[PDB]
């Protein structure tokens, strides 16, 4: 009836697409042989958004998982949850890009897109009324950062009305994984603004500054960090899959979060985060899911909006109460921190209510915040891309792959101005 | 032969059409299977040669996960399979989605099913329409239904009972543009038009009843307690009767002014009403005090210019007329000069029916006043003030233009409101 | 104590339409004391014209 | 004997892997299944009866993880005898199961 | 001096990250096991 056909890309894309499909599989009660051994029958109503159907009671996802070397899908085929994906749906190359945009944008990427563009038309066409797609990649690789931006630019041309979201991984600003990772990031962003409907922003020290300080952990794996960005990732498509008093979906949030199609840069969060030894010592009530969101610690971007303005602010609630006592906090927060919203909107906080809680939990909430706190995020790429390009550093990796220096020059002017477009509303 | 075919549109349509059609199953003698375990059901239910009583209702939504639940749960075999209309995608807080593109393939299946019920009714009094300005189907498709309702039936009675947005809180952002541009269509295409605001039932349910922390269901029950008193005289006997034609006759002096209010008097809990006298004076005092209304705007700035009263149960015409003669005289309340008498009364024998799981007690008297006033000129003032605060930056308008729509509706729907904002003090003076 | 200790709570997985709208008892149905009796058929234009 | 899919609040004591505990209730998160360690012969051993004192892997049926013994972190108890239990399947660089996961059901 | 400001901000960013991780959370786990 409505479906979501799912796109992944790389090592970021497969070590996140291995855990997102673990939380969804626990949500609808899916064991790693496919079948269903859940309790109720709210756990089988809207399962067709994510899972297909096959022989018997088998439910295999709508997943497109792509890389340019199969040393990443050798692991995800051989995890606990590796027999749940259909074997045709991995797409792998032979020689990857490896931290270069152009190699996986023209040379190796553009010869590999002609089989990924067959696995999506075989599978978007199976769906009855597809809502849209999701992507989750990183802007710091060469697999998802180059070719994943080339499937964004070449799936919006066949299906130009269906939805396009991105759980992107923008650079960590403080301690970084790769030297030349600015070049891969800043050329994707200009390729990202014209062909994406709405964009989240998922940083990795934005996850480190939670799990250090909020969950009190001293062994935080990525297998811990991928829960924190799949708790939200299924916390946006809740009301498609579960009923409520007031519903939403991926279409209705971007309606209230994209004032103009150059403006879809969010920063997400998540309410019920406490330690395991600080677990029983707090009552899980309504104001204690909204005292945490507006705080400057919960967000999944590494950017603080006290300098900026919350342009618009979303919310999606779970648990069998969001009706009157959420409406005296969303009325309270619009009045107390009165200088963090801009004047030219009536009111900013949007609301949905799903009534079914996450499993093992009583209540929750999830944030989608369109801000003028992303124009301080794209300036720390272009204060390090101009601390690199005046000395023409690493450039021989790019001009010999068929690019040219004006294409490097153009991604300066079309991201310096998008900060100068955001900068007025402060 | 006294039929009242209901129209409910949306997620305010079906969460209200669940509560309204739950009261009538216990107001008359209806099992939730549809059977019975002395003919008042002929307004709402229809017969068969097996004793089954199928309602004369339509439930319209563009989202399947609101109406695929009513066909799943308890009141399942009561409703016909085809009386509940569902889309495949939702219009998603928009106008043109609801009005032009998506609303054009659900405008046709409904008008086959309105025509099938209306051919069954001989003496059909008129349609009732309940919807919400805050959504896509409730505000885009609903004004499209009434643009294609007037050609099929003309002067047939079509009443409005809309969920206007609240002046302090609201659930959304772009929701004024649906709320503004519905009124350009629902002025020529609405006979009478009630209003409610959910924050003005939030504070009532926690103050005037002890039940705090409600849901919309504890707000849906009081909305369904207005509608029983509207169709009160059509099914049960009365000392004086009202009818569907009577409300717009004595509350709509001018055809651009069809905006009453709604207020329900004895809102007191199952315990707090059990320990206090509730005379006819002591319920007509509640409907005039400005802390009991179903809107968040005080008529102390305004002038009452037509009225209507409904009564239930243990009422005597002497004590009705003893407390009317007080509230004429008090100067907390004033009228406009050009309405000389300013009332209409209607008395129904049958006392109202308690809902199991509700929050009201067994009572004997009740009042459903519908007093239109000049204090709705401070309602369109706030829905304008935040519309030209946000149309100055073109803040959302690109969602609407590329959806089978043109730009020029916005620059006339505000200039339509400017005339109707100037209408309400010429009549008000 | 009834607020502290829980109900057995197999209602964690519950849509409000199931909890807030159950089947009411068979005896809470309204008796229609004041209703025009239907044993004598009502005045209706049985001339079909 | 029970163990649930891992969440962000339900982790083991010293290691923070999938935890295993005891509960009164009945569910499908209580059913285990035991297989052979030599990985090229388990599809030939899918229906054979299990001998008593032989080294066989134990795994869950809902998570497909497996019960483990951590000989590396200690739990001081009243009885003084120490180890940790959890459920996480371990494999080597040759991709066979480590000696951590072998279990024996002796009579 | 401009590069002094840039270097000072860079070192306090990375150094605040490393302090807030190790020397303020390893003591937390040691404190809790010591108290148990
Ligand atoms: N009092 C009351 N208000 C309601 C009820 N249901 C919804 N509302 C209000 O109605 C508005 C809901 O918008 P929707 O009805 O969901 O919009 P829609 O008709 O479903 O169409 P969409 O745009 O597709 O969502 C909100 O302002 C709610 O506060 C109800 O049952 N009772
Ligand atoms: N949050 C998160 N970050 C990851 C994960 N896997 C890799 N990364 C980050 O991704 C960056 C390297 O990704 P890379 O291997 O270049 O991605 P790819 O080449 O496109 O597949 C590093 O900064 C990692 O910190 C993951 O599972 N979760
Ligand atoms: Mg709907």
């Amino acid at each position: 009836m409505r479906e979501i056909v799912h796109l992944q890309a790389g090592q970021c894309g497969n070590q996140i697409g291995a855990k997102f499909w673990e939380v969804i599989s626990d949500e609808h009660g899916i064991d790693p042989t496919g079948t269903y051994h859940g309790d109720s029958d709210l756990q089988l109503e809207r399962i067709n958004v994510y899972y297909n159907e096959a022989t018997g009671g088998k439910y295999v996802p709508r997943a497109v998982l792509v890389d340019l070397e199969p040393g990443t899908m050798d692991s995800v085929r051989s995890g606990p949850f590796g027999q749940i994906f259909r074997p045709d749906n991995f797409v792998f190359g032979q020689s990857g890009a490896g931290n270069n945009w152009a190699k996986g944008h023209y040379t190796e990427g553009a010869e590999l897109v002609d089989s990924v563009l067959d696995v999506v038309r075989k599978e978007a066409e199976s769906c009855d009324c597809l809502q849209g797609f999701q992507l989750t990649h990183s802007l710091g690789g060469g697999t998802g950062s180059g070719m994943g931006t080339l499937l964004i630019s070449k799936i919006r041309e066949e299906y130009p009305d269906r939805i396009m979201n991105t759980f992107s991984v923008v650079p960590s600003p403080k301690v970084s994984d790769t030297v030349v990772e600015p070049y891969n990031a800043t050329l994707s962003v200009h390729q990202l603004v014209e062909n994406t409907d709405e964009t989240y922003c998922i940083d990795n020290e934005a996850l480190y500054d939670i799990c250090f300080r909020t969950l009190k952990l001293t062994t935080p794996t990525y297998g811990d960090l991928n829960h924190l960005v799949s708790a939200t990732m299924s916390g946006v498509t809740t009301c498609l899959r579960f009923p409520g008093q007031l519903n939403a979906d991926l279409r209705k949030l971007a309606v209230n979060m994209v004032p103009f199609p150059r403006l879809h840069f969010f920063m997400p969060g998540f309410a019920p985060l406490t330690s395991r030894g600080s677990q029983q010592y707090r009552a899980l009530t309504v104001p204690e899911l909204t005292q945490q969101m507006f705080d400057a610690k919960n967000m999944m971007a590494a950017c603080d909006p006290r300098h900026g303005r919350y342009l618009t602010v979303a919310a999606v609630f779970r648990g069998r109460m969001s009706m009157k006592e959420v409406d005296e906090q969303m009325l309270n927060v619009q009045n107390k921190n009165s200088s963090y919203f801009v004047e030219w909107i009536p009111n900013n906080v949007k609301t949905a209510v799903c009534d079914i809680p996450p499993r093992g939990l009583k209540m929750s909430a999830t944030f989608i915040g369109n801000s003028t706190a992303i124009q301080e995020l794209f300036k720390r790429i272009s204060e390090q891309f101009t601390a690199m390009f005046r000395r023409k550093a690493f450039l021989h990796w790019y001009t010999g792959e068929g690019m040219d220096e004006m294409e490097f020059t153009e991604a300066e002017s079309n991201m310096n101005d998008l900060v100068s477009e955001y900068q007025q509303y402060q | 032969m006294r039929e009242c075919i209901s129209v409910h549109v949306g997620q305010a349509g079906v969460q209200i059409g669940n509560a309204c059609w739950e009261l009538y199953c216990l107001e008359h003698g209806i099992q939730p299977d549809g059977q019975m375990p002395d003919d008042s059901f002929n307004t709402f239910f229809s017969e068969t040669g097996a004793g089954k009583h199928v309602p004369r209702a339509v439930f319209v939504d563009l989202e399947p996960t609101v109406i695929d639940e009513v066909r799943t749960g308890t009141y399942r075999q009561l409703f016909h399979p085809e009386q509940l209309i569902t889309g495949k995608e939702d219009a998603a807080n928009n106008y043109a989605r609801g009005h032009y593109t998506i609303g054009k393939e659900l405008i046709d299946l409904v008008l086959d099913r309105i025509r099938k019920l209306a051919d069954q009714c001989t003496g059909l009094q008129g349609f009732l329409i309940f919807h919400s300005f805050g959504g896509g189907t409730g505000s885009g498709f609903t004004s499209l239904l009434m643009e294609r309702l007037s050609v099929d039936y003309g002067k047939k009675s079509k009443l409005e009972f809309s969920i206007y947005p609240a002046p302090q809180v609201s659930t959304a952002v772009v929701e004024p543009y649906n709320s503004i541009l519905t009124t350009h269509t629902t002025l020529e295409h609405s006979d009478c038009a009630f209003m409610v605001d959910n924050e003005a039932i939030y504070d009532i349910c926690r103050r005037n009843l002890d039940i705090e922390r409600p849901t919309y269901t504890n707000l849906n029950r009081l909305i369904g307690q207005i509608v029983s008193s509207i169709t009160a005289s059509l099914r049960f006997d009365g000392a004086l009767n009202v009818d569907l034609t009577e409300f717009q006759t004595n509350l709509v002096p001018y055809p651009r002014i069809h905006f009453p209010l709604a207020t329900y008097a004895p809102v007191i809990s199952a315990e707090k009403a059990y320990h206090e006298q509730l005379s006819v004076a002591e319920i007509t005092n509640a409907c005039f005090e400005p802390a009991n209304q179903m809107v968040k705007c005080d008529p102390r700035h305004g002038k009452y210019m037509a009225c209507c009263l409904l009564y239930r149960g243990d009422v005597v015409p002497k004590d009705v007329n003893a407390a009317i003669a007080t509230i004429k005289t008090k100067r907390t309340i004033q009228f406009v000069d050009w309405c000389p008498t300013g009332f209409k009364v209607g008395i129904n024998y049958q006392p109202p029916t308690v809902v199991p799981g509700g929050d009201l007690a067994k009572v004997q008297r009740a009042v459903c006043m519908l007093s239109n006033t000049t204090a709705i000129a401070e309602a369109w003032a706030r829905l304008d003030h935040k519309f030209d605060l946000m149309y100055a930056k073109r803040a959302f308008v690109h969602w609407y233009v590329g959806e089978g729509m043109e730009e020029g509706e916005f620059s006339e729907a505000r200039e339509d409101m400017a005339a109707l904002e100037k209408d309400y003090e010429e009549v008000g003076m | 104590k009834q607020k502290w200790l829980p109900p057995p709570e197999a209602t964690l997985r519950e849509s409000i339409y199931t909890s807030s709208y159950p089947r009411p008892p068979a005896g809470a149905m309204s008796r229609r004391e004041h209703a025009i009796p239907v044993p004598p058929p009502r005045l209706q234009p049985v001339p079909h014209f | 004997l029970s163990s649930d899919h891992r969440t962000l609040l339900k982790s083991s004591k010293r290691s923070w892997l999938q935890e295993v505990f005891l509960t009164h209730e009945d569910s499908y998160l209580n059913c285990w299944q035991a297989a052979f360690p030599h990985p090229q012969l388990r599809l030939e051993y899918e229906g054979s009866p299990v001998p008593a004192n032989t080294k066989i892997l134990i795994t869950h049926c809902h998570t497909n993880r497996g019960l483990v013994a951590h000989r590396h972190l200690f739990l001081r108890t009243y009885f003084g005898q120490e180890a940790e239990v959890a459920a996480h399947t371990y494999l080597d660089s040759h991709r066979v199961e480590k000696p951590k996961n072998h279990w024996m059901l002796v009579t | 001096q401009k590069l002094v400001d840039i270097n000072y901000c860079k070192k306090l960013h990375v150094e605040a990250l490393q302090r807030l991780q190790n020397q303020t959370r390893d003591q937390m786990v040691q404190n809790e096991n010591d108290d148990r």
